[PDB]
């Protein structure tokens, strides 16, 4: 493991080395979703919802082919995704595509990423989905500048504030969400 | 030269002590010395340069003294002192650069860079403030002859020699006995190799001796003596004595038995160490004699007996190594080191201003060929240029 | 050379002595009569010389010396050339004979004579051996004790001796080193010489035309080595062997070195 | 995805070792044994191939990945071999009288050759380096060569009288000919039955593995007599039956596939 | 020295910090193969360890430059410093040590491994060029030992592997004309910057400033800030030596020196 | 310094950047799913590919503010300096390249070069305040 424990998660089986370790560790966090180890919108929920929407608005969907489509969807929806962990006003993000951003809660401002802490946190502490990932989060905090409560709830990926923005027609969230759909194409 | 060091030291202490808000009680002496320096310089016209790309500068000094009326120093004083100090600083720097580039066999100690011959006069004696540094102290001691000394950390007294010596050779280079050595800077890595592992030699022993003869005596040297020289312990393809052919060298490292180090001074033994590795000391020595033995292991295992047969093929060659580093030392003469920059300052000035090769220093001032023949003229010129280089460095780093 | 040679490591490697040593040296092949037989040509020597003239060897530098059999070659071999190559047919029946031939030519021996009817000889080190040459050697030995009497043999009755050799043209005998032996040999037909083995002869190159490497040069059964100048080939014709030798002569001559 | 270009690569040393690509390369590869008919004869069975496949299935190799391709004799195999799999194993019987033949077969399959054709009747050919050899395959090759001089006259041979040539191969199924490099040769070949090709030896083939089932290791891959090397994919066994040999191959297949690596080309 | 340079910077002037064995090279231990194969049996490349004040580089060819023109294979190592240096005393020797014994290394992607059994030869046509802004400043041809470099932000070590034209049997039996190549010819170079001078601040083997800083931070459990990396690791702090980091580093080094003047 | 400051997604026209040392442009080429005959004739599934699909981007820095000195399209300081040097045939110095080619002078913009360049630009402005 990277350090300070090897429970099972911190297994680097295999650009920078931090990126590689974070990708290898984040491709396991896909299983945290189906463990009740989440707090927010729980990305597989969106995947399942899109699946339901499509299999209900489609015509060619047969009872013989819905099997292995409920599997191909679950397996090939959002292949490149990102997760985050919060610990005492320090937020550590990570993604399977090899990106990693460390920042603060109130005033979004990047910070050096601390492996051997992000790992010991993502092991036990609840992990959250990156639907509102740091890039769009900072674009939003700059252009559409946001309150402390809304920022905390975007960190936690809360449906209330998410749908509030989506009804206020915030394009910095609408574009990310449409990206998620077009990544849930199949 | 002493006055040059005084100039440098008081300009340094003026850039340091004379600042805004300080207290005249702390800088009264420095200020009287500055004003005396001024009083003595004013009225003189100096010239610097005239060799290589050194621009021919003319210095004219007419300043005004530093008042003694204030109690605390203000910016209207600091600023005048800074504008008076920068000029003297670049003056001293250009003088040191014009002095690091001149040589002679005839009276190398004598000041060159005739501006310095002028500052050596008796009217400029009023500028002396304190000759405290090690180099200037040793300079004054050499002038008033006395037991001098410089303290060096990892001194560069060994010229680069990476060479072998074969006491048993054949055109095929298949049953050899000899000693290889790399003497560089402050380290000696020696390795005696026998291809036979002393199977035919008397009592299954083979003698090796390495003698080093330093060109300048040392004192109170702290040394680290380890076995198993690293850089003569891996496969090698070495050349022949004349550069005709090449031979292979597949070492297998054994330990020196009956190891014996002798530090001597003009053939008289001084220090002798028997089977003591690690940190050792040498109080005074001009010569080193390392002597070790390759001893065939009488009781052997199969895996090793299969390496040292009783016939010529010998695909594994027994070796015995020794590393010897001089961590610190004390020397009556001036050398190069790992901590101090004076040699680099000198060589950089010369490489910059394109100084032709003089009658004394080798081309490019290569320390190997400079310490290989450390003639007293070379030693004098080297002490002079290193002293003015230290001086220059006390102002412009 | 037991003198204190000295050198350095910054010296540059000089140009290749090859294409000058070829002109100032000579080469000598030693082939079996079976080769000339299978070839059935008369100008094949001039052919090989005109071929070597491409690789650089001049005309009057290459030589060929026929030999009918391994034993008729092992009977007093006379190898006097600045480079020697010896092509050697493999035969399990001739294993010890061709290994003795190898241990005799590849290595340099200092050979003193031996008078058997007047003296009793012994070995001192593991490099002292007794090499016997001639038409047919029949060697018998009796080791003796402290008091000049035989161990399992009688100093008079030659029938009690131990027969180490039986009609061999070349033999190399190693016995227990530290005991006095009395010998009986066919001195009319075979002469025997007490030889000490020195460093290797770097002038000859053996080429086992056929089977696997079986040559055990060293008498001690622990080394079992295979040096650089001991080659192996697999063969069905001889022209291909000679062409291979020609094309790769420079490697052979890099593996041998200039006896003079 | 650049092709045909050789680019500098870069890496590090603080990078960790990845997982065992075995138990996946087996599933995503193919294996081909080449046994002699004497094996099947001694065995006297017809389900042994499926038996070995069911055994391999316990080592990781699936059913439709292993193949057994028979060859009646070393020379028949040598006649135009075509080894097209992702891992090839060859079980070679030892025969003193076939030593050079089964050395040439090894030198042909273990190594990778870049071959151009040859038109004897038109041109006079030469070798440039120690790798440009002449390999001739067919039913019965009878090769003869005349080296020529500066003025395209013969050297101890007559360009007209074919009988004056120097026969280097007599009725062989596979010949690998190395001649003096730097002279122009003229050849006589039974082209009706044998095809000859000027082939330059490239780096080795890491896809095939020879296994001498019997006697000592004799294979001299390198035509030059000085080296006489032995590589990792040149193995040896001692045999009295064939079931034991195939069991051994099966049990130590992973060692074989470790000794082998897929082809660069 | 530190406060003098501080004052000089505030009143802009040519500063200088003198260093003994400065830690200007971040730890980098890596290879580069200009001829690669899946089996890794005939390779050509260069390996380097750049750490602290030392550079140990080694160019290896497995074929001993047999198929290369003139029986020669070139090797070049370019190093780019993150801060200029002057008046540097350098110790340059051949036959790098840590890359001169058997080794098992991984590939680039880390999947498989390869072997490396070296045989050390000497660099021929060696050329060490200390450059500054791409223009060459100092050049050294076949000079080994103690050398000087007066101003340089770049180093170019260009050496060659020359096949020995004349070879004894024992060495000719190692470099054959065929691919097996159980002995791989190498050409190495060690280069240690013993002394140096830098306009900016660095770490050394002589001073305790960085140690004091890092110890204070580790003791009082300071969180990570927007400038310094976690634990203030010199590798990640020299690899990105941006002006803000340089300023904060100068500041904390100055006050650490101040604190060391009283409590060491 | 690898830290992100500004990001812009699917915006065109005029944009802003408050502080930056690095630019990262990322775009895509997306095959048209629905394709008319003419375009389908240019984009087949076969290798000939007589019409190569491109995706472009222009980006011009119309204004900026820099802690260091540079050249512009408005100020003639670089021109005064280079013209003086070319007129009076100044040898090549240890710092600036030959002819003061701005490409080779910006590609390596070391602090010594920056200092000397600020100096010569300042005196060039001082001179152009009198004789343009
Ligand atoms: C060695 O060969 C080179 C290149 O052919 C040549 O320039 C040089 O003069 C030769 N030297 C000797 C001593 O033959
Ligand atoms: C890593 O290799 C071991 C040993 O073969 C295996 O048990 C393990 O499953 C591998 N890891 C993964 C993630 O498959
Ligand atoms: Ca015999
Ligand atoms: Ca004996
Ligand atoms: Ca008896
Ligand atoms: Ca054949
Ligand atoms: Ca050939
Ligand atoms: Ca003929």
């Amino acid at each position: 493991s990277v350090g300070s424990s090897a429970s099972a998660w911190t297994d680097v089986s295999t650009v920078s080395s931090i990126s590689t370790q974070t990708s290898t560790i984040s491709r396991r966090l896909r299983l945290k979703e189906m463990a009740t180890q989440t707090e927010g919108m729980n990305f597989d929920d969106i995947s399942a919802a899109v699946l339901k929407t499509k299999i209900d608005r489609s015509t060619q969907i047969s009872p013989n082919t819905l099997p292995d489509i409920v599997t191909e969807a679950s397996e090939k929806f959002i292949p490149n995704r990102a997760y985050r962990v919060i610990n005492n006003d320090e937020v550590f993000e990570a993604g399977t595509d090899g990106r990693f951003f460390a920042y603060r809660v109130e005033t979004f401002d990047e910070i050096p990423f601390d492996v051997q802490k992000f790992a010991d946190l993502v092991t036990d502490s609840p992990v959250i989905s990156a639907i509102i990932d740091f890039k769009t989060l900072k674009n939003l905090n700059d252009n559409y500048g946001i309150s402390r409560q809304q920022a905390f709830n975007l960190l936690r990926s809360d449906p209330r504030v998410l749908r509030e923005f989506i009804n206020q027609d915030n394009p910095i969230i609408r574009n990310r969400i449409e990206q998620l759909i077009m990544q849930c194409r199949l | 030269m002493d006055v040059l060091y005084s100039l440098s030291k008081t300009l340094k202490d003026a850039r340091d002590k004379i600042v805004e808000g300080t207290l005249y009680s702390n800088v009264s002496d420095l200020i009287q010395q500055f004003n005396q320096m001024i009083i003595t310089m004013n009225g003189n016209e100096f010239q610097t340069g005239g060799i290589g790309n050194l621009p021919i500068r003319n210095w004219n000094f007419d300043f005004g003294l530093l008042g003694t009326t204030l109690l605390n120093l203000d910016a209207n004083y600091v600023e005048t002192a800074r504008n008076t100090i920068d000029y003297f600083v670049d003056f001293v720097d250009n003088v040191c650069m014009d002095e690091m580039v001149r040589e002679s066999q005839r009276n190398g100690i004598a000041p060159q860079s005739d501006s310095l011959r002028k500052l050596s006069g008796i009217k400029f004696k009023r500028i002396n403030f304190d000759n405290s540094s090690e180099y200037i102290e040793n300079w004054n001691l050499q002038n008033r002859r006395q037991r001098t000394g410089f303290t060096f950390h990892k001194p560069n007294i060994f010229p680069y020699s990476a060479s072998f010596t074969l006491n048993r050779s054949q055109p095929a280079h298949d049953n050899l006995m000899g000693t290889m050595w790399l003497n560089a800077g402050s380290e000696i890595q020696v390795a005696g190799f026998d291809y036979s592992c002393a199977i035919n030699a008397p009592a299954n022993i083979q003698q090796f001796e390495h003698i080093v003869q330093l060109r300048r005596v040392l004192t109170t040297a702290t040394i680290t003596l380890l076995p198993d020289a690293e850089r003569f312990s891996f496969p090698r393809v070495i050349n022949s004595a004349d550069g005709a052919t090449t031979w292979y060298f597949n070492p297998v490292i054994l330990r020196p038995n009956n190891v014996e180090v002798e530090f001597l001074l003009n053939g008289q033994i001084i220090n002798t160490y028997q089977a003591r590795f690690g940190t050792i000391i040498a109080r005074n020595f001009d010569t080193i004699r390392l002597s070790f033995q390759l001893m065939r292991p009488p009781n052997m295992t199969p895996a090793v007996a299969a390496l040292f047969p009783n016939a010529q093929p010998f695909e594994h060659h027994a070796t015995v190594g020794l590393t010897l580093r001089i961590e610190s030392a004390v020397c009556e003469s001036v050398l190069a080191d790992a901590s101090k920059t004076m040699l680099a300052n000198v060589t950089s000035v010369r490489q910059e201003y394109a100084i032709p090769v003089g009658p004394v220093f080798p081309p490019g001032m290569n320390w190997t060929d400079l310490i290989t023949n450390y003639s007293p003229s070379r030693e004098d010129n080297l002490q002079r240029v290193f002293t003015v280089a230290s001086i220059r460095s006390m102002l412009v780093k | 050379i037991n003198l204190p040679i000295t050198g350095s490591m910054d010296t540059a490697y000089a140009n290749s002595t090859q294409e000058e040593t070829f002109l100032t040296s000579t080469l000598c092949l030693y082939y079996p009569t079976e080769a000339a037989t299978e070839i059935n040509d008369n100008s094949w020597k001039d052919t090989l010389s005109q071929l070597f003239l491409t690789k650089g060897w001049p005309t009057g530098s290459v030589y060929f010396k026929e030999y009918t059999d391994i034993a008729s070659f092992s009977v007093d071999p006379q190898l006097y050339c600045d480079y020697n190559v010896v092509l050697m047919k493999y035969d399990a029946t001739l294993q010890l004979d061709m290994s003795e031939l190898a241990d005799l030519i590849l290595n340099e021996w200092l050979c003193n004579p031996m008078d058997i009817t007047l003296y009793y000889y012994q070995q001192t080190d593991e490099a002292n051996k007794w090499i016997s040459m001639g038409s047919s050697c029949t060697i018998k030995v009796c080791p003796l004790n402290t008091q000049t009497l035989g161990i399992g043999c009688l100093t008079t009755d030659t029938a009690t001796f131990e027969e180490v050799a039986t009609a061999e043209k070349l033999v190399i005998t190693d016995v227990v080193d530290g005991v006095n032996h009395k010998l009986d040999v066919t001195t009319a037909t075979c002469t025997i010489r007490n030889c000490k083995k020195l460093g290797p002869r770097e002038n000859v190159a053996v080429i086992q035309v056929g089977g696997s490497d079986v040559l055990d040069i060293t008498a001690d059964p622990t080394t079992a080595p295979q040096t650089e100048r001991m080659m192996r080939i697999n063969w069905k014709k001889w022209w291909q062997v000679f062409y291979t030798v020609v094309d790769y002569v420079n490697q052979i001559i890099q593996a041998m070195s200039k006896r003079s």
